[PDB]
């Protein structure tokens, strides 16, 4: 066993990427730069996790009546009312998608995150010394690429609802104008508003990344660098204070989700 | 070599500010919060509500430079 | 432009819509414009600035009381002597000296 | 840490687990909700009519 | 290193950690079941009696 | 060599400084919004827009300030 | 050499301190506009003319700060 | 090998930065609690729910800092 | 070449430090001109009259070091 | 010579700013408790009783900070 | 040579602390005195002299500071 | 030689840190004592003794840091 | 020999700071003095008495810091 | 060079933040002690003995270090 303390955390910030173009897997001793390498691992639990809360929900949701409520029952009626809750004050216009667009942005993050309780050596033995493979971690929304991928569907769902619900027309006055009015200030003007609408995206996809990294690295370090009596004592406060963290954070992205596009369509 | 010692550097001096401007930032906005919850109890909700629409704002630039950071630590050095 | 009362315990003293006035609040002056924000206040002895609807400017004297605002509607519950707790307390022996005869 | 073509499948997965919420787990839920609502509306309107 | 330390660190830290859960954060789903009982099974018992 | 070892520093500070100014001052600005919203329930819609007007322009320098932190850290490298 | 990325320190500093000077002061500026506007109600559209008269001196400054870290940055 | 002194030095700035975010701003959240329980003794632990989650905000970029500083000081130095 | 380099660091100091200065000094003194304003707005042209004396005052030692360090980057160079 | 020095030097931002975290945050917490007492004395028993919950929050941070400070100084040497 | 450019850097510093020294201090005493002016507008020529006089003791060492920066920046030089 | 001369600046900035933490902490904790002696006088004795319980609490990190930081000077260096 | 321009700084650092003191001190207590003469304004003779008693104190560390400063400049330099 | 300058830049720094702590603590408290002043007229003996005992206390630490940096100054240096 080649474990040092120090390589030995180096293993959990690995992944197990693939390669498109041969279908091989990268491995973690040697890891060039290249983007064109799909993490395995942050993908399968990504999707995995979807999937398990499609078939939850929706086996229930098949099922429903409005008789004598249900133990289960009664949790998703109960998400669902915080969810319509949020929904039902901070947008007002039509449009169908909004809701569902929230809930599923809500369950599908929190499940990413809730996986960071799960102790931290284990499934990444599972994945090496049972199935042979070359690396692991089980948190996808501590990898950028989840993250960036909804934020910036974010971005895209932005221009989309902000053009459908004023146009063009208005909203090159708006990203011209803006803040001064006067007519000399205008190429001044647009440098800072876009770069304005820009960062809402970004900074939606940073905070859930940072916030979700830390509370793996958190783990990482309490397995490296501590001994035994060390670690249950430390780690025991730290994933009490993490559930609070996960969330609320989940609630967060869904809120400001809402928010952003309520403030360009409404 | 010679990158990594100011590379640190430069992560360290970026996340500190951030952490300076994202707690006191939310420290302000928090205690007028809860002035506000003491003193109009049962609008606790709302006055949530409102108090997380702000503190998304609050959180922009710092969560960029947290991210960029990370960024600096575990890519560029 | 708000409706105003001007009261006290035995006569009304004035009312009407008032488009501003300018009163001597228990902290210093305050001018009430239209349709101002709620507030509850003591107020001092002398003369206070009435301007009414149609801009009729006109002092009223007032030997003190208090001042109240809302929205649609602000009153004033004003004293008919000036109020002191040693007037009060003088006021006071009086009636116990009359007692005891 | 690093960039990733994986930022794509991601989005693969966005719209597949959205569109599977919008025409199939929020229609249905809205409506047992709703009519465990109308319950109580007709319940308490019937009494009042009575009482009329 | 000895590995089988820290999987012992994390079996105790994940014992403790679910004794809080349980006996912390397993009550709140009570306010749930009063949810049901309030709103749902009373309303609907009040509106029968109001049908009645 | 040295000039990416100063430039990351470079970008480094700008974004810090911009973070602080920028989350502090919304900080503050968001507290009054609160506190003014709490006594009377009747104008939150009506607060919750002049606080956008005058948020514009909190964010104005900093964001010149972070694009210009980005320009360096990515262009100038 | 050693000339351009001190050139670009000494940008980095002025434009960040304008940065703290702009924002700090419309912040201190601007709450006071707000709890005005939420006292008297019908004068926002006067207070806000007042807002911008005072707001052109706060940036005064911080606009040959960033100017000059531009000049320098850029221009020099 | 030079590389270490720096580390040290980059690992300081950062948990000392942080300590001051994370003490001023629950100094300032904190302080605002205690003014409302002095005014609504009564509310102590709906209060107390309440700064939870409001600290539960504060507290986040702080940790991530020093988080950080202390990876820098042992796992990389 | 070596003599320059650091002259634009001289202007840098002078110039932060007098823009932080002049700029929350103008906005304290504004922000009581204001909350006055809220009180009695026939008051509002007799405060407006004040704020720009005092302003004078204010603003002075900022613009000897604006000047000067106008002067050391634009004549000594 | 200059690897010792560097450490005590690392030591000393460490601390100082531990420091001024850890006093002021103290600074601002007391001053309300103290104003909750002067408001209703007969109540104080039970404001300590958060006061001492409050408090251990702000200095938690602190302290980690404090104690790796005399780490670097006598362990590290 | 640097006892020629090193002169330019400790006057930057003077004239800096200086600015934030006499704006800051003559902000906050201007803001009382606008606040007087608004609730005792009869006052205004009292509070003004009053305002006068204390306002020459704040000046008393930014001068000092100022003078010696000007000093050094064209005497010194 | 370098080794302990600069020892003696990193006590000045220990030391000097921990003068202005605990000055301002102990300045806003007197500052509640001294209201709250306003507003019931007839209870000074009871929160000057409150006033002692917790200003051992914001003095005991200063103190600590004072103490490293004289041994710096005297033992160390 | 070079050594002469530290001695600047040295004073430079020491009497920008005492400015940043001795002007903000007595900005807050005159501010406060003020706010007292605009409330009871026949009592102006005897807050301006108690005034020139407390600002003897404030200032009194910042005099010992400016005299340091002038003779290490016009003395040893 | 080396041993001299950075004695005179030690106590600048010692002196200066003492400078800064011993005038904005006294500030302040003494603001309090004027506000007190104006409400109970008839206690300001009672409050300014009050003051003194509060006031020992905030200059007792920045004391420490001006008198050490008078030492490092004549004595070391």
């Amino acid at each position: 066993e080649n474990m040092t303390p120090q390589d030995y955390i180096g293993h959990h910030l690995n992944n197990l990427q693939l390669d498109l173009r041969t279908f091989s897997l990268v491995d973690p001793q040697n890891p060039p730069a290249t983007f064109w390498t799909i993490n395995i691992d942050s993908m399968f639990f990504s999707v995995v996790l979807g999937l398990l809360f499609l078939v939850l929900f929706r086996s229930v949701a098949k099922k429903a009546t409005s008789g004598v409520p249900g133990k289960f029952q009664t949790a998703i009626e109960l998400v669902i009312g915080f969810v319509n809750g949020s929904v039902k004050d901070m947008y007002h216009g039509k449009s169908k998608l909004i809701a569902p667009l929230a809930l599923t942005i809500f369950v599908w993050v929190f499940l990413m995150n809730l996986m960071d309780l799960l102790p931290i050596d284990l499934l990444p033995y599972i994945a090496e010394h049972v199935l042979g493979l070359p690396a692991l971690r089980v948190v996808p929304s501590a990898d950028v690429n989840v993250t960036l991928s909804m934020a910036l569907g974010v971005f895209i769902l932005i221009l989309f609802y902000s053009i459908k619900m004023k146009g063009i027309g208005g909203f090159t006055k708006e990203l011209t104008l803006q803040p001064f009015n006067h007519w000399a200030f205008i190429p001044v003007n647009l440098i800072l508003e876009g770069v304005s609408l820009l960062s809402k995206p970004v900074s939606l996809g940073l905070r859930l990344f940072g916030n979700m990294y830390a509370g793996e690295l958190i783990f990482i370090l309490i397995a490296g660098l501590l001994p035994w009596w060390s670690q249950w004592i430390l780690n025991v406060p730290w994933a009490i204070f993490h559930i609070l963290i996960i969330t609320l954070q989940a609630f967060i992205f869904m809120v400001l989700t809402i928010v952003y596009l309520s403030m360009a369509s409404e | 070599n010679l990158n990594m010692d100011l590379l640190y550097m430069a992560a360290a001096v970026m996340m500190g500010l951030a952490a300076i401007g994202a707690a006191i930032g939310i420290g302000i906005l928090g205690g007028k919060f809860l002035e506000g919850a003491a003193r109009q109890p049962d609008l606790i909700p709302l006055l949530r509500t409102q108090f997380f629409i702000v503190m998304g704002l609050v959180d922009a630039i710092p969560m960029i430079a947290v991210g960029l950071g990370l960024y600096v630590m575990f890519a560029v050095a | 432009t708000y409706h105003l009362d001007v009261v006290s315990a035995e006569q009304q003293m004035f009312s009407g819509l008032v488009e501003k006035i300018q009163v001597t609040g228990s902290e210093g002056e305050l001018g009430i414009y239209p349709g101002h924000a709620p507030l509850l206040t003591a107020i001092k002895p002398g003369m206070i600035r009435i301007v009414k609807q149609h801009g009729h400017e006109e002092f009223i004297y007032l030997s003190g009381g208090i001042l109240e605002v809302q929205p649609g509607n602000v009153t004033v519950l004003a004293d008919t002597a000036i109020r002191g707790q040693d007037l009060d307390e003088a006021r006071a022996m009086e009636a116990k000296r009359k007692a005891e005869e | 840490m690093n960039l990733n073509a994986t930022i794509l499948g991601q989005a693969i997965a966005f719209v597949l687990f959205v569109l599977f919420a919008m025409k199939y787990v929020w229609p249905p839920l809205m409506a047992a909700i709703e009519k465990r609502q109308k319950e109580i509306a007709d319940g308490l309107a019937s009494a009042e009519r009575a009482h009329k």
